[PDB]
């Protein structure tokens, strides 16, 4: 608690939460890569109930 | 020990919080049905009972059986105390008259009941937080029984609401000015502060600041979920400085009848588009004051703010916000009022937000949320008050509401009330030398 | 019988909705033709 | 929790309502005996609405079936759905009417109402909480329009400040099909303005323009059209059942959009419809189907809407779809015609969105629209009426069996007045 | 992302627009059934610009099917790629022309017009950003010419910024194919001089002396006739739909191609054409494009330009070609024939380079050929019109239709005035 | 924190913006992903991860150009936002960038170019390239700096502005697109450097030896102009200069911002075998008149003054012989009022070897930057050029007609009699 102003606080707690939102999002990048897939066979679904 | 009792009223107003509710049991690590997955940060908006199940403070209200129903048996079937998930008996039907005379006076016995069921539960309690809407019969005639009634058995409780405004240009419903205008008489005196949220922000920040195109309602209530997380968590979560509520509310009012604030959430940015750039404390609060990105459709360069107040969640260092007021207060345009010097507030928590399944938000370091005072929503009455008199002028739909039991001279009561409240915003629009 | 008048000049729904059915990998499965 | 009871009269309201109560079935999953043969659980939480139970299962209609001819009272019981009514809600006379308005609102009306009056009290008496009534009649003839308004005449007398929604198919403009229709239709118009609170016209022909230009199929018979105008009725009534973002029930759908107590009289019209040769040349978006929504082709009233001014219009729409844009493009139909809307309402449009769409169609809408261009039709009726009223024809089987004259001069004068003020609240 | 849509009208038109939507569909890799089959992406690219998405991977060639009678319309939709065609885009009607300008105009013509532009604005809304209007037409055919002389003057009235362009067939400099040409040609052209912002002109005769001796063909029937223009059509569009170092839209032609507005009859011509025998020898590459584009035997109208001057000539190329070799290569020639090059305008060349050529052909262009030498093709269609006019040939079916002979002596003198003009400016 | 935004306008500005963009990652060391596989303070701005996203804004008003940039390799590397797309092209015609497609975008462009202005604290300059050939790169440019001007202004308007060259053009409205920019760019530019490419279209194939050159080969060329000039500031030196202190050094008079660079060591690898380089030599080598990118003979235009970048392995001593060399070759134009005339650009760091672009791994990048009264030659041919247009009035129409005025292009002249009258009396 006084450490963190010349370190710390920067460098193992700022490039490390830096690296959990790196990693975090790219959950986020595959979930939603997964819900434009239900969108595009969705269309499917209703192409061949339309056909 | 301190806790904020909400009620969300109309069909806005229940699948607005929907978008709360689900928010708030994904921040606080709460199951869809009640028990924890295995602190006193429950207890603001959670209620905790002998076994897990953590009871909403909410009560939902409406005179529709059928937008109530999904909520009765959809996921949160465990989770809402059954016999605070009110319904209806009919349909307000987009009238006022209907909503304060003849349909909704057989529920504002039984709200009541609730209310006083839920605050005698209640040790701390700081206020109400209402959520309603301007255009339906419920969202606007059954919300002003609402601050008829809890004015007179409260009292110096400090309420506030997150109302849906009707928008200027597109709009759904044709009597909603009617019902715009005579809410107006119950939410100047009958509340205390009134958020202001059209649908014109998530209109076109769901399209320029998120990748997604077609947005639906399912998207603009997650934005109105994040802003009301964002302001209870100073209440909530621990900081370095923390607003409480009756601490915000008497530093961003000036005047007992203007307290009618706009909105901002700066952070909203898609998945795929926030690792392209750096989201820093002094960006994130430049890409706020910026006119395409505020809740109401309404330029601020037209007017001059009063006294904002700023709320940071997450990482947020205090002095670099310091910086970023004294970088943003320095530029000409975004111009502030003369008899408010400072005109500004920080406040920290530690917590980062975070992001619900499906949703388009992408998760950050650092999360503002600015909420400024503007004379410039003098004129957001502007385009209804034009919008009302030609529609008035030859007693078209006026009918329906004398049809009721609404007097008629009540309609021109309700025309010089706002007529009033809008020259407040030219007298202090004048500077004084 | 799907529907009920085979050739509606509206529409006629010929499949069992039933088997109309998308999930995520971490959602319930859900049909499409009922819907919230 | 809220219900609308269905009755019909006349041949035409019995056909139209007989193909109304076999497009919901399936909507609703109904076979044609009454169980439930469904696959979803939002399907039968609000069968409260257009249905109501029996011994297990077996979901019994709540229609009243009044009809003074019984030769077309079989038709509707020997069909595929017809087994699906109660048989001692139907209610018959011995022998028909014949086509006078007279006859069927005065002298064997009067035999009959006192049973249909008594059946309706019966069901409402049963129901938790009423919301509406629902006619589906024609005003052409004695049957049709005479019994539907002896029905109407005293039904507000005990239900005031109930909702009334009527399907009537208003007479034919081109070719007409009785030659006393301008007799029959002028006291029913007359008698529909004042009780009614809110209706929908019929154009015949306007079915038949739709079903030549628009779905381009060579033989359609009576159910092709029964079934068009059905699809109507249930996106009508559909908001109340299914839930969404944005509904709008019966009492929501005319209390904001009638601006004066006797303009009730509407277009409506379904959306999405496809010919054969055309269905997968056509995308199903919705900037697509309000260009076929508003367009005059895809209407079902004959009198086009570009020689008067909408002044207020709803659609409701069923599915999921981001309505935002739905917003987005309606401003564009307001932007992009403006001299057909009118400019003292500057709220014209309205919306109301339905979460499931009807069973396969991946989204679809109905049209529902107040318009100053209704004057086209009831100027030109009441010149059908006055061309031949001062000739003294075809008048002594209404004169010489029931009203004088005088009952007829009134119903010109409410006419004359319904014209004036349609006029003069067109540039308002 | 800019769009057009086809205007075929006319037995003349809509053969040529269907050859030409089929070599679009071929370039674009789509199949009679609209499924997309190409074997890329830039066949995709921006299809907007021809072709509508439809469910399925379906793209209709947006385009109204306007004519006054059904055989053609039979023709087109029995083709081979006659299915993709959205048959509400099928507006016709059932009364003849007769080879009468008047009786595609007015008797029939101006009571069909309306339903053919409510389909005409049923492409306009439903496209975002237009660009412009196509029309294939004739100019001595009654309902092909005269048609699509009112349609040039009723969409010009409903959409004006977007620059509408007809491959107008100007009429035979010999062998008549009606009797009727003289009376047609004059009074559209007195309506295409002041409708259309690029008209290009078509001679059936120069279109044949391509299959003569440039394609050395036995027996040339209208197919590859057809084919023939249409490749000139894609690829001046070639700027919109395909990547391109040097895009040069219609847009960008058109306020380079018009040098006051009154001149837009500009004879188009494409580039790499050539034999079965010939192939076997001739280099792909830029300098002997330029030999067969600047050649005075590519026209398709016929209106040769020795008898002329280059106002501002343009050639929109096609394929990966070096952009010092085609500088050199077309600074070259004004260079040399300097004469029929105006010295007013400094460097009349446009160089507008396509990066991919189409599929079956590696290196392309498409010479819009902006030579003065069209008026002379007009003062030859002016001298064939007066000759019959003033001795009053055959007049009275136009006459007892409201087309007075008044009219006949403004298209005249409007014709004659575009001569003028043109002849002026050389 | 010295640095700069590379805006890009026009094709020709983002074409050289790729090619730019290519070489500025190799000596920055930075992956198409943004990523390492402070010299990127200059350009490609710091985000939060490793990657670095461009200093630039890359605004076109045509979709297609910058499409294929967003779609290429460098997608991650160019931001989204600073994608600025367009969709109406402004027709290779100054009025229509400038008006018509002009504040339709200019106002997101200036909003662009004022986000990346908020990290951009202490920048040098903007790195500004366009053509005088169309509206993209003529007219919404001019449009561009004055708003620039106005807002900033003080930030160095270091103008890439590509010229029209004495006789090859794209264009034929080309002489009106540049003399309408040109008379803007005199109001607001700070040191505007001049892009003839007409001599890059002859030491194509003499100093690199490529013949058949195409596009890209110039815009390569042109990217390690921009290179060795702002290497300066990135990178370090012994007498490395400033970008405010090449300008008051160079330009003499505020409308002599109009100097004349070339690449000296343009050697290929065909002949670096047999190239003995020594500073002295190179730079020596590189005022010889055939190698200048601009054409207009600086032989004859007096060197009013003249910078020298030094780029790679170079020596203060040898680069003082250097000078001693051009000073005793009297036969070398001088001006009469500064002795010496000399800007010495020392800097440590060699030039990058573009992968498969044509110039070699040469130890040295020394390059020129001379003030010549000879742009005043360079001028007299594009105004004679649009004289000939101008006297009788071709093709003002489509200008005229789109949002301008005729009087602008009269006092188009009276400017550009000023510009040449200031390269004249001196
Ligand atoms: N934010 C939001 N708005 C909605 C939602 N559903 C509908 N709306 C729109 O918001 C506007 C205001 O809604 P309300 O005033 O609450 O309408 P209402 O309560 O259903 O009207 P009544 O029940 O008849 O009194 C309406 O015109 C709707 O079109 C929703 O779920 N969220
Ligand atoms: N691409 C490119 N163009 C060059 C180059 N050198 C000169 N140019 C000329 O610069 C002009 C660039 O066009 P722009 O400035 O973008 O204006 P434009 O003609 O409207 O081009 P578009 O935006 O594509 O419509 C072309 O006409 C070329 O003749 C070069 O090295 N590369
Ligand atoms: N669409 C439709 N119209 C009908 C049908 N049956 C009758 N009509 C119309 O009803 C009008 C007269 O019917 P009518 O004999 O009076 O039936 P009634 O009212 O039951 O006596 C005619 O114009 C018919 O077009 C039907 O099955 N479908
Ligand atoms: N490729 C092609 N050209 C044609 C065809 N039919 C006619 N033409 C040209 O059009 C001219 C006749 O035009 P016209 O009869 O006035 O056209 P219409 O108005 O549609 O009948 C002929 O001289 C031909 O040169 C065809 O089928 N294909
Ligand atoms: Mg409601
Ligand atoms: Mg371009």
């Amino acid at each position: 608690q006084f450490r963190e102003r010349c370190q710390e606080l920067r460098a193992e707690l700022f490039c490390i939460h830096q690296k959990a939102v790196c990693e975090e999002r790219k959950a986020q990048i595959a979930f939603n890569e997964e819900l434009k897939r239900q969108k595009v066979v969705e269309e499917q679904m209703f192409s061949k109930l339309w056909e | 020990m301190r806790e904020c009792i909400s009620v969300h009223v109309g069909q806005a107003g229940v699948q607005i919080g929907n978008a709360c509710w689900e928010l708030y049991c994904l921040e606080h690590g709460i199951q869809p049905d009640g028990q924890m997955p295995s602190d006193d940060s429950f207890n603001t908006f959670f209620s905790e009972t002998g076994a897990g199940k953590h009871v909403p403070r909410a009560v939902f209200v409406d005179l529709e059986p059928t937008v109530i129903d999904e909520v009765r048996t959809g996921t949160y079937r465990q989770l809402f105390h059954p016999e605070q998930l009110i319904t209806g008996k009919e349909d307000a039907a987009n009238n006022y008259a209907r909503g304060h005379y003849t349909i909704g006076k057989e529920l504002i016995d039984l709200v009541l009941d609730r209310i006083r069921k839920l605050a005698d539960q209640c040790t701390g309690l700081q206020g109400f937080l209402i959520f309603h809407s301007f255009g339906g019969g419920t969202g606007s005639g059954f919300t002003s029984l609402l601050m008829e009634r809890l004015s007179v058995d409260y009292g110096k409780k400090s309420k506030l609401e997150f109302s849906i405004y009707p928008a200027p240009q597109v709009s759904t419903a044709v009597v909603e000015p009617y019902n715009s205008i005579l809410t107006t008489h119950t939410t100047l005196e009958h509340s205390d502060c009134a958020f202001m949220v059209d649908n014109e922000a998530i209109y076109d920040i769901c399209r320029r600041n998120l990748d997604i195109e077609r947005p639906t309602y399912t998207n603009l209530n997650r934005l109105i979920g994040q802003i009301v997380s964002s302001i209870t968590a100073s209440l909530r979560f621990d900081g370095a400085l923390n607003v409480d509520l009756t601490e915000f509310q008497t530093n961003l009012v000036p005047y007992p009848r203007i307290h009618f604030p706009l909105a901002t959430y700066a952070p909203v940015i898609s998945a795929e588009k926030a690792y392209h750039e750096q989201l820093s404390v002094a960006e994130i609060t430049n890409a706020c004051f910026e006119p395409a990105n505020q809740m109401v459709k309404c330029d601020p360069r037209h007017g001059k703010y009063m006294a904002c107040c700023l709320l940071y969640r997450g990482d947020v260092v205090p002095k670099d916000v310091n910086a970023a007021i004294a970088t943003i207060k320095t530029k000409r345009t975004i111009q502030f009022v003369d008899w408010c010097p400072t005109g500004f507030k920080v406040g920290i928590n530690y917590q980062p937000p975070t992001v619900v399944p499906g949703g388009d938000l992408a998760k950050v370091q650092r999360a503002v949320c600015m909420l400024s005072n503007t004379t410039a929503i003098a004129e957001a009455w502007a385009r209804l008050d034009h919008k009302f008199d030609l529609m008035y002028a030859k007693r078209a739909f006026v009918h329906w509401y004398v049809g009721e039991g609404m007097e008629e001279g009540e309609f021109s009561e309700a025309r010089e009330d706002m007529a009033a409240l809008e020259k407040d915003y030219e007298e202090v629009g004048m500077d004084s030398v | 019988p799907p529907c009920v008048n085979p050739g509606n000049p509206v529409f006629s729904c010929m499949l069992d909705p039933k088997t109309l059915h998308t999930t995520t990998s971490l959602s319930k499965p859900k049909m499409i033709m009922y819907k919230t | 929790m809220r219900e609308i009871v269905h009755l019909q009269a006349g041949q035409c309201g019995n056909q139209i309502g007989a193909k109304f109560w076999e497009v919901i079935s399936d909507e609703h999953g109904i076979d044609p005996t009454g169980t439930y043969h469904g696959d979803s659980d939002l399907q039968l939480e609000r069968i409260n609405v257009y249905y109501n139970e029996a011994t297990g299962g077996k979901y019994v209609p709540r229609a009243v079936l009044v009809d003074l001819e019984p030769g077309t009272m079989d038709s509707v019981r020997s069909g595929p759905f017809g087994q699906i009514f109660r048989p001692d809600n139907f209610v018959f006379g011995q022998s028909g009417a014949g086509n006078n308005w007279a006859k069927g609102h005065y002298t064997e009306g009067a035999e009959l109402v006192d049973s249909v009056l008594d059946v309706v009290r019966k069901e409402a008496e049963s129901c938790d909480c009423l919301q509406g009534f629902q006619l589906t009649h024609s005003l052409g003839g004695g049957t049709g329009s005479g019994m539907g308004t002896l029905l109407i005449s005293k039904i507000r007398e005990e239900y005031p400040d109930r909702i009334m929604n009527t399907f009537s198919v208003v007479p034919s403009p081109k070719v007409s099909d009785t030659v006393v229709e301008p007799y029959n239709a002028t006291l029913s118009v007359h008698q529909l303005v004042e009780n009614t609170d809110e209706t929908y016209c019929i154009d015949n022909e306007a079915l038949y323009d739709i079903c030549f230009r628009t779905l381009k199929l060579t033989t359609p018979t009576y159910g092709d059209l029964n079934h068009l105008v059905s699809a109507t009725m249930s996106g009508v009534t559909t908001c109340l059942r299914f839930p969404g973002q944005l509904n709008a029930d019966l009492r929501k759908l005319a209390v904001n959009m009638v601006p004066f107590p006797r303009l009730h009289f509407f277009m409506p019209g379904f959306a999405p419809l496809t010919s054969r040769g055309s269905q997968q040349y056509r995308a199903l978006t919705v900037p697509e189907l309000t260009q076929q929504m508003f367009d005059a082709k895809n209407m079902m009233a004959a009198c086009d809407p570009r020689h008067g001014r909408y002044l207020t219009v709803a659609a409701v729409f069923r599915g999921r779809m981001s309505m935002k844009e739905v917003d987005e493009q309606m401003l564009n139909v307001q932007n992009k015609n403006s001299s057909y809307f009118v400019e003292w309402i500057p709220n014209n449009v309205k919306t109301a969105v339905c979460d499931i769409p009807p069973r396969g169609l991946k989204m679809s809408a109905t049209f529902i629209g107040n318009s100053t261009a209704i004057q086209e039709l009831f100027k030109r009726i009441s010149e059908q009426f006055t061309a031949m009223f001062r000739r003294k024809a075809f008048l002594h089987w209404y004169t010489g069996e029931g009203m004088d004259e005088m009952e007829f001069t009134e119903a010109e004068s409410n006419m004359n007045d319904l014209v004036s003020e349609y006029q003069q609240y067109q540039d308002a």
